[PDB]
């Protein structure tokens, strides 16, 4: 037998390391470790951008392998289109209190 | 030696050094070109109002930009490597002088036949005879017979020096415990000057070389007059 | 021995706004201030050394 | 690059000072070492 | 509030105390070499150990207690420790080079031959063989420890780690006896020079090595490490294997082919 | 939290431009003065 | 051969600008060839060739120093 | 290789323990048997004042400054010969 | 707070600022040392005294401009400022370690300044070659203090490289591949691998020199079987890689500036510029013996190094021809910083060829240890690496500060500096052809005119350096606040306002996988 005596992450993980381990298991990425998956990016089906504030900077790789990310500020409001390819993006405020 | 306002190389006293001048002349033809094509094309791009800020395609122009310079570079190397192997070559030398570098003078050994050895210091500005070249003149010259293949072995009994005679196309480092071989061929007689080409301390500036080339028969006497 | 990793965790997450290197109480400060004394102390010394070694002697 | 106006505009006269002071801060001490050079050697 | 998974580090005094520790240690050695005094050097050395202690204390505080080492932070720690081992590698390379320059072309001054005239090399089948055996054992022992830890056998991980460190201590004592018995010194030109400086720097790397495992052994005592988050023991293992392969290269290069 | 914005993110003060000129005078000037006073001291020994 | 000796020829064994071993090997080849020729009751004037070479290429001080060490018993090369 | 045993895909911590106690430490015992015999004060070398050994370009920063750090009077001559 | 903000920092920006300040101060000392040099050569005869005191000044000039000016600004200043903002990272992998890399640099300098005030200083050259650098010619603490400067200065660099590489590799947006990071970002990553791999071998070499001076080793002493040349190899094994370190980030900035001020949305041939520097990096490691062509090494070797040294021209060409294509159909905005970049492109290409000359073992026979060499590497360093620095500095000064400079003044600065370095160095081509050696306080009568002229140039370059201290003041004096910046859509650094907040990317950028 082992005896054990080695604690496990489930038991001894605390702080942010825990919050990631617990969030990951429920299928959520609150701390932005995975890359979001893209939509059609039309006005009807825009790219939803979860934020903790009234703006967040989006980067747009307009086509695969493109050397240049298009960056701009995204605001609460109507959807916004990339000034390169006209792909649509929409801000989705929430929070992380309790 | 070097004269006022001089732009380019000392005049070739040995054929190797000649070979360099013409090779150097080749390499500068191309330098003068690439520098003008780059200065020209720069000005071309800046002297139009017409514009094109949308994405541009590489592959096909980046081909010219590599295959040309690779040819331009074989063209330079092909002769550079000829002249480098030409400096080695199975030559047949008739005289073997060893030079030693000291803080801060040069000693000479001609030891083929006899045990002839002597030092070679600089003439202090205060003691030059009117006509004598400041920082260049030595009390005892390196008399060598002209128009013959000579083997010079270089080493130092202290710090690093460099044994250096521009006009003949010679420079070899003095490395303590190391006997470095070069070969010396004057096409002409006369006086042929050089300086220490490694930083050796307080008087690096002030430890020059002067060859005196003369006939074989004016040499053998000079040899015998020094023992 | 027995696991006391959970006590030391609560001590270090406590919102007292002490930076990590003082969050252990009393000792950390005595180790901090003792450390900084010798560094700035031996720095001053080492200048005087440089300073002495610059001039000729005897 | 668009900027505001200056909050504390540095008039010519003020510029002329800063230029005067800055040139002297380099020039003056260098001068005093280079002028007393002869004196340092007689030792 | 942050929504990235990285570490924002509190303002630390220790970079300053370390930097200062260096000015003390280097003006200190200079003060020992030239004015033949160790005042400054002991001041430097002490500040350094106090800086090293406190710094890595806070790293554990930050990881074990505050849980700041998220899967990201911990994957930057690997990239870090590995680029470090590269830098140690290129340093040791510099010494092998010094060796291979001097043995492969001996000078008139030595006899024109390797080994030099007057040098009585150690037999590589004697204590050096026994040194080589101890280390390779301790890569069998630490690899046990890792598997014990991963399987959650606290006990067999302490036994495995204890065997590793005791071998390390046993390598060190063996090595310091072999320095003493050596019929040649660091002064015995370029044989002694290569031999001491290179087998020497390696030796301090084993003491660094055993120090870092002893930390691991006390930290495991206090239950710091899980089945799955034990980077401080990975860093130590890798470093230990590096310290072993370097030895192997020394043994084959300096002891055997240069005997 | 530390001060944000223009003239706040430096370890000197730009609040008054004539103290600032004195500060840049020393900083840059000291550094340029240094080699000269160092060459002096090397000649002033022997 | 030695009647027309000017200086040392090219040695196909030493083709490179570094000739430290040339001076070295021809000095061994004398002092071994000489220990050889006085330990069998022969003529030393066979060993002359290597004496000339080693002197044509070897610096004075280097011979100076190896001589003082053959005498002092501190010459590291086997003879 | 000059080595042959046979894969034991059976458990981790157990196999590397097997290997530790079975192979690794036995090596260190054999290797010790083989040194605790072959290691013994072998005859010390006759002194020759060879100029490429016992370098002193600058005194050491300790002792009388003519003794190395792990200097052993029995086997380690000085520049001027052995110590009594 | 102040002690917590500036002494104790873990802010990638606040640390960049510390370096820009250190490297600015270093430059002041570097300049003085360079003026002294040309005081001594500006007329025949002797001014200070013998080659000794002269070469302590020459040597010091080299270590300060290289180790305390160009690497500290370029890598630690612009690295620590721009790198994290170009990849939307909140700071550096190892921010505590980042600060020790800074504070290790005052010490490092002070051991250098100590060396020049102890005994007769270490006039050895920046190569520090035994046996001159050894304990018989340079007996004393000087050369030991110089070896210790470099130890600390190499620990700063190697720790700082571990930080960048771990930052650029690990801390991008997940969606972002390496192939969508800016050129600067790439330049710094590559420049950190060169540091990481070369500085350890530099350290190893200067360690054997300490133990030859102090512990009676004979690594470089023929008395104990050693070889002075061994040292030349280990040092130059570092020393070629050291110079592609000093230009690579200049490539970076130059790719940035020429792009932003041509109004283009990316530079021409992105992946071309990636292949180029990864090549220049790689071939920069296999060329070190081109510094040793008069040491007396086998002909077959000398011809490899000739040929290998020249291959570097192809990938460097690609970069010259790219920048030039990045201008092609640009909307050229004639800023100071464009002027700095343009000058780079032509005076780098001058210096770059003058070193293809040097590649030929043949010529280097005659050109070795002449001013021709000094001329080559003052066109690539004084008229490249410093042009990148002034270019960048001019373009990004408002991001760090939040204020504008006076653009007229800043072209007046460019104007005078151009005339000064070209008059300083263009004559040094002629001197070394006429065979004037390096590292001489005094010269044969013949060489006077060019040496007069060369030094006049060095007095124009001083007016430049003094003007730039008064131009930095004006801007802070005046406090004109940046309002709006162009081309932000392709230049993420400018997106958080001039200057950006203590904490940037507190909430990371959104980049999605298509
Ligand atoms: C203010 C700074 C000072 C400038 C110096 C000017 C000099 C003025 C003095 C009197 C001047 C008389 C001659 C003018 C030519 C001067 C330089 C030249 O071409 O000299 C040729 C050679 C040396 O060759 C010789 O062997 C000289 C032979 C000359 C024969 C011509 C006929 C006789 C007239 C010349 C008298 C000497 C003849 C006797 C000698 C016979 C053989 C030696 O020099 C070299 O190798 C120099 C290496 C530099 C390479 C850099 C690449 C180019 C950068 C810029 C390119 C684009 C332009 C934009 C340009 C913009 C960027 C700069
Ligand atoms: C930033 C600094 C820097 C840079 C970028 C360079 C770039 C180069 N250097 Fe130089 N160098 C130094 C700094 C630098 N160097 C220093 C400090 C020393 C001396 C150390 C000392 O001794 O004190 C030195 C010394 C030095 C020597 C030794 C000389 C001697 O001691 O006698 C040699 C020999 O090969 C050399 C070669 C090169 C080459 C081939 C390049 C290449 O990288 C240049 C390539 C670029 C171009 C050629 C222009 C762009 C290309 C094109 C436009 C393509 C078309 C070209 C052709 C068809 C040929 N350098
Ligand atoms: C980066 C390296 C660098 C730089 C910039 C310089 C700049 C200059 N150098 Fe130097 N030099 C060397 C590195 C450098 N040099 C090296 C490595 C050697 C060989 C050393 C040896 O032989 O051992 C050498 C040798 C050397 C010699 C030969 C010594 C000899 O053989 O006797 C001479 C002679 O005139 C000389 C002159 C100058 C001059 C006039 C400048 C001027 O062009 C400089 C003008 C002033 C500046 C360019 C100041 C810039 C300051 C800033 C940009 C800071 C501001 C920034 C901020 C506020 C952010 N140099
Ligand atoms: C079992 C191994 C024991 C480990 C060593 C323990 C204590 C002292 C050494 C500390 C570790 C550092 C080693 C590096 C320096 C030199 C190699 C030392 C190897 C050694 O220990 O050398 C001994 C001599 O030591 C001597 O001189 C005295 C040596 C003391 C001088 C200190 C060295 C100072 C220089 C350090 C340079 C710092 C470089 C760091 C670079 C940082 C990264 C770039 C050898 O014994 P010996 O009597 O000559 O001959 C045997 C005769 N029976
Ligand atoms: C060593 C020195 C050697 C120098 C090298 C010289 C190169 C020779 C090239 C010459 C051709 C000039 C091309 C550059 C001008 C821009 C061309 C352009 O604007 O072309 C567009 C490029 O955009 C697209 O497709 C996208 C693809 C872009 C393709 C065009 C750009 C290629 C060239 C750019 C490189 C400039 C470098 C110059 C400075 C070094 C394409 O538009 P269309 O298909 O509708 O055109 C149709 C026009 N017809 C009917 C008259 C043919
Ligand atoms: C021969 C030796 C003598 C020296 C030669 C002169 C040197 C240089 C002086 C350059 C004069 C200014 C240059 C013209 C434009 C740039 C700077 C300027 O004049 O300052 C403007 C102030 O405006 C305004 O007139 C508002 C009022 C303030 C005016 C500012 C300038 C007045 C003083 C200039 C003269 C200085 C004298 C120096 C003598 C040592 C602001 O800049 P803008 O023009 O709005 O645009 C810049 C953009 O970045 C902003 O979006
Ligand atoms: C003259 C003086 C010579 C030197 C004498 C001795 C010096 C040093 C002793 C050896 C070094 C020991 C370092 C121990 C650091 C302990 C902290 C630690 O190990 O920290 C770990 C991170 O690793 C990390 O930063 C990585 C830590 C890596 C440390 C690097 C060690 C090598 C550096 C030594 C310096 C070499 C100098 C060169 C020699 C000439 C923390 O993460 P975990 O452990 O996974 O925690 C997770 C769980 O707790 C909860 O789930
Ligand atoms: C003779 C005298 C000459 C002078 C020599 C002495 C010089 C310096 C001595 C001071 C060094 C001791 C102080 C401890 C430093 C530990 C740094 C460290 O270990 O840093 C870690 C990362 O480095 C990693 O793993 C990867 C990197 C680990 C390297 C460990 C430190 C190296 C120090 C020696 C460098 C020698 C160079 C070797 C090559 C020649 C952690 O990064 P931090 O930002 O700290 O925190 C981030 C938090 O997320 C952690 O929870
Ligand atoms: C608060 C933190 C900062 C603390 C700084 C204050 C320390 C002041 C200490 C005074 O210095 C002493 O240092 C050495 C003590 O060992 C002596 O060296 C001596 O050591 C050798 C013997 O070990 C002798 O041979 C030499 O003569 C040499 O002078 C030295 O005489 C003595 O002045
Ligand atoms: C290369 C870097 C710098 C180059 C350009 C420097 C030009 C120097 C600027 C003036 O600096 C000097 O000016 C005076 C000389 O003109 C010196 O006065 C000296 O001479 C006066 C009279 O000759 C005395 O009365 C003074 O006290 C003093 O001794 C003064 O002390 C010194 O600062
Ligand atoms: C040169 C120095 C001498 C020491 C050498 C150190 C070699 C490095 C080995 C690291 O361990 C890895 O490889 C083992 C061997 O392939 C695996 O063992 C075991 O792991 C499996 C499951 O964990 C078991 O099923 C198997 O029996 C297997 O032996 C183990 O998993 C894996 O971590
Ligand atoms: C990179 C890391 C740097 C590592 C630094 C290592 C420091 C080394 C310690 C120096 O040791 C000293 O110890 C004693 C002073 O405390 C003295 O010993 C004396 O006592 C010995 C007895 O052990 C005798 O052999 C001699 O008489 C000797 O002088 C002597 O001054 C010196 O040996
Ligand atoms: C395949 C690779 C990367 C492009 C991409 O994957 O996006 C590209 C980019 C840079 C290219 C190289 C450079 O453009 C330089 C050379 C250009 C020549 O026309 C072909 C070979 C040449 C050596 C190129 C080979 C290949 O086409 C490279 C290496
Ligand atoms: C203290 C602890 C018992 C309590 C626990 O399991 O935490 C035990 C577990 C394993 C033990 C160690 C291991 O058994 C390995 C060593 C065995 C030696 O015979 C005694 C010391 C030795 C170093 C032990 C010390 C101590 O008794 C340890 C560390
Ligand atoms: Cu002898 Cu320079
Ligand atoms: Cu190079
Ligand atoms: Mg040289
Ligand atoms: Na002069
Ligand atoms: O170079
Ligand atoms: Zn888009």
């Amino acid at each position: 037998a082992s005896g054990g005596g080695v604690p496990t992450d489930e038991e001894q993980a605390t702080g942010l390391e825990r919050e990631v381990m617990l969030a990951a298991r429920k299928g959520q990425d609150p701390y932005n470790i995975l890359a979001p998956k893209a939509t059609s990016g039309t006005k009807e089906d825009p790219n939803l951008v979860p934020s903790i504030t009234n703006k967040r900077i989006v980067g747009c790789i307009c086509e695969e392998d493109n050397s240049t990310v298009i960056w701009f500020w995204l605001h609460k409001g109507e959807a916004q289109r990339c000034p390169s390819c006209g792909t649509h993006y929409k801000l989705v405020p929430h929070q992380l209190a309790h | 030696m070097a004269y006022p306002m001089q732009l380019g190389f000392q005049d070739a006293t040995s054929p190797i050094m000649e070979e360099l001048l013409h090779f150097h002349d080749h390499t500068l033809m191309i330098v003068f070109l690439i520098s003008s094509l780059v200065l020209y094309i720069i000005s071309l791009m800046l002297t139009t109002k017409l514009t094109h800020t949308s994405t541009m395609d590489a592959q096909e122009v980046e081909t010219i930009w590599t295959i040309l310079p690779a040819i331009i570079l074989i063209l330079i190397a092909l002769p550079s490597l000829r002249i480098l192997y030409m400096m080695d070559e199975i030559n047949n030398p008739s005289l073997t002088v060893k030079t030693m570098g000291h803080q801060w003078y040069w000693s000479y050994e001609y030891t083929d036949y006899e045990d002839l050895s002597f030092d070679s210091y600089m003439i202090p500005t205060s003691e030059l005879k009117p006509g004598e070249l400041r920082l260049l003149e030595v009390d005892n010259r390196v008399v060598l017979p002209m128009e013959m293949t000579i083997r010079m072995l270089v080493s130092s009994e202290d710090v690093l020096h460099s044994w250096a005679v521009p006009s003949l196309g010679l420079k070899t480092d003095a490395i303590p415990g190391r006997l470095n071989q070069t070969t010396l061929m004057s096409s002409r007689p006369g006086l042929y000057y050089g300086q220490c080409s490694e930083i050796c301390g307080s008087n690096h500036s002030f430890m020059p070389i002067v060859l005196e080339l003369v006939p074989l028969k004016y040499f053998e006497k000079w040899s015998a007059s020094m023992l | 021995f027995e696991n006391r990793v959970a006590e030391k965790q609560k001590l270090f997450q406590e919102d007292n706004g002490l930076p990590v290197h003082l969050k252990g109480g009393a000792t950390d400060n005595i180790l901090y201030r003792v450390t900084m004394t010798l560094c700035l102390g031996g720095t001053l010394y080492s200048l005087y050394c440089l300073g002495w070694a610059s001039f000729p002697h005897k | 690059i668009t900027a505001k106006p200056a909050k504390t505009p540095t008039s010519p006269k003020e510029q002329a000072i800063g230029l005067s002071v800055t040139f002297l801060s380099f020039l003056l001490p260098a001068g005093w070492v280079l002028y007393h050079l002869d004196n340092y050697k007689k030792s | 509030h942050q929504t990235h998974a990285y570490h924002m580090v509190n303002p630390s005094p220790w970079p300053l105390t370390g930097a200062l520790s260096a000015l003390l240690m280097t003006s200190g050695l200079t003060m020992w070499f030239h004015f033949n005094s160790m005042t400054l050097l002991m001041i430097g050395l002490t500040t350094n150990m106090l800086t090293m202690y406190q710094w890595w204390r806070d790293v554990i505080r930050e990881s074990t207690f505050q849980g700041h080492h998220t899967p990201a932070v911990q994957k930057g720690l690997r990239y870090g420790m590995i680029l470090f081992i590269i830098s140690e590698v290129l340093f040791f390379t510099g010494f092998f080079w010094a060796f291979y320059h001097s043995s492969l072309a001996p000078t008139p001054e030595l006899g024109g031959c390797w080994p030099p005239t007057g040098i009585h090399p150690l037999n590589p089948l004697e204590v050096p063989l026994l040194n080589t055996s101890v280390l390779l054992a301790s890569g069998v022992s630490i690899t046990w420890a890792h598997h014990s830890l991963m399987e959650g056998d606290r006990k067999h991980m302490l036994q495995a780690l204890f065997i590793t460190i005791t071998l390390g201590v046993y390598f060190t004592l063996l090595q310091a006896s072999e320095y003493y018995e050596a019929p040649f010194t660091i002064s015995d030109g370029v044989y002694g020079s290569t031999f001491f400086v290179a087998t020497g720097f390696h030796g301090l790397h084993v003491i660094i090595g055993s120090t870092f495992l002893i930390v691991c052994f006390f930290r495991q005592l206090k239950f710091h490490f899980t089945s799955n988050h034990h980077f401080g023991f990975e860093a130590a293992a890798w470093y230990w294997h590096f310290v072993d392969v370097v030895w192997l290269f020394l043994y084959v290069s300096i002891y055997w082919w240069g005997s | 939290h530390y001060e944000e914005g223009p003239g706040k993110n430096i370890p000197f003060s730009v609040e008054n431009k004539w103290r600032l000129l004195a500060m840049m005078t020393l900083f840059f000037g000291s550094g340029f003065a240094a080699p000269f006073f160092i060459v002096r001291h090397q000649l002033l020994k022997k | 051969k030695i009647k027309n000796y000017q200086t040392a020829p090219f040695d196909s064994r030493f083709p490179n600008q570094n000739q430290t071993r040339n001076c070295w090997q021809n000095y061994l080849d004398f002092h071994r060839c000489e220990k050889a020729m006085t330990a069998k009751g022969g003529d030393v004037s066979v060993c002359e060739w290597y004496r000339r070479v080693y002197k044509s290429l070897c610096p004075i001080s280097w011979v100076s120093t190896w001589d003082d060490r053959r005498a002092e018993g501190t010459f590291p090369g086997k003879i | 290789a000059s080595a042959a045993k046979g894969d034991h895909g059976g458990t981790g911590a157990r196999t590397w323990r097997f290997l530790t106690f079975g192979l690794a430490l036995p090596s260190v015992a054999l290797c010790t048997l083989n040194s605790w015999l072959h290691s013994g004060h072998r005859e010390r070398p006759a002194f020759i004042p060879y100029h490429h050994l016992r370098i002193r370009t600058k005194p050491f920063s300790w002792g009388d400054g003519n003794h190395t750090f792990f200097h052993n009077p029995r086997v380690n001559p000085l520049p001027t010969g052995y110590e009594k | 707070m102040f002690i917590n903000r500036w002494l104790f920092s873990t802010n990638h920006k606040d640390i960049g600022t510390l370096y820009l300040l250190f490297g600015a101060w270093a430059g002041m000392v570097g300049t003085a040392l360079s003026l002294l040099i040309r005081a001594e050569l500006g007329q025949p005869g002797t001014l200070l005294g013998d080659d000794q005191i002269y070469n302590v000044v020459v040597t010091a000039h080299a270590f300060v401009m290289i180790f305390f000016m160009v690497m500290p600004i370029m890598i630690g200043g612009f690295g620590n400022w721009l790198v994290p903002l170009m990849i939307g990272a909140p700071d550096m992998a190892f921010p505590r370690m980042n600060n020790m890399s800074f504070w290790l640099l005052p010490p490092s300098f002070l051991l250098l300044l100590a060396s020049s005030m102890v005994e007769a200083g270490a006039g050895t050259g920046w190569t520090v070659y035994p046996p001159l650098a050894g304990n018989l010619a340079h007996a004393g603490a000087s050369v030991d203090l110089t070896i210790f400067s470099l130890h600390l200065a190499g620990v700063s660099s190697i720790l700082g490289a571990i930080n960048f590489i771990t930052t650029i590799i690990n801390m991008k947006p997940p969606a972002m591949s390496q192939y969508q990071t800016p050129l600067f970002v790439w330049s710094v990553m590559i420049t950190a691998v060169l540091l990481l791999l070369s500085l350890p071998v530099l350290a190893a070499g200067i360690t054997m020199l300490l133990t030859d001076r102090n512990l009676n080793t004979t690594f470089f002493d023929p008395a104990g079987g050693g070889d002075p040349i061994l040292y030349q190899h280990l040092f130059w094994f570092f020393g070629h890689p050291e110079v592609y370190i000093l230009i690579l980030p200049g490539f970076g900035m130059i790719s940035h500036i020429v792009t932003y001020y041509s109004g283009k949305k990316e530079p021409f041939g992105y992946m071309g510029m990636v292949w180029a520097m990864m090549s220049i990096g790689f071939l920069g490691f296999i060329v070190w013996a081109h510094h040793m062509f008069t040491v007396g090494m086998d002909v077959d070797t000398r011809a490899y190094f000739t040929s290998a040294t020249m291959i570097i021209a192809i990938p460097t060409g690609v970069k010259v021809f790219s920048w030039l294509a990045t201008l092609h159909g640009g909307n050229i905005k004639w800023s100071p910083a464009m002027m700095w970049a343009l000058g780079f492109i032509f005076l780098f290409t001058v210096g770059g060829l003058t070193g293809i000359v040097l590649a030929n073992s043949s010529l280097d026979i005659v050109l070795h240890d002449t001013y021709y060499v000094v001329a080559h590497f003052h066109y690539v360093l004084s008229m490249g690496a410093v042009f990148a620095i002034m270019g960048g500095f001019v373009h990004w000064f408002p991001l760090f500060s939040g204020y504008t400079l006076n653009d007229t003044w800043a072209k007046i600065h460019f104007a005078i500096m151009f005339v000064g370095v070209n008059m300083t160095f263009f004559p040094q081509h002629f001197l070394g052809l006429s065979g004037m050696p390096r590292r001489y306080s005094d010269y044969p009568d013949a060489y006077t005119m060019w040496n007069t002229i060369s030094s006049m140039g060095s007095f124009i370059s001083l007016t430049a350096v003094m003007l730039m201290v008064f131009i930095i003041w004006e801007a802070f004096a005046s406090k004109r606040e940046v309002l709006t910046v162009d081309l932000t859509t392709t230049n993420l650094e400018w997106l958080n306002g001039c200057p950006p907040p203590y904490h940037t990317f507190e909430e990371p950028t959104y980049v999605n996988l298509k």
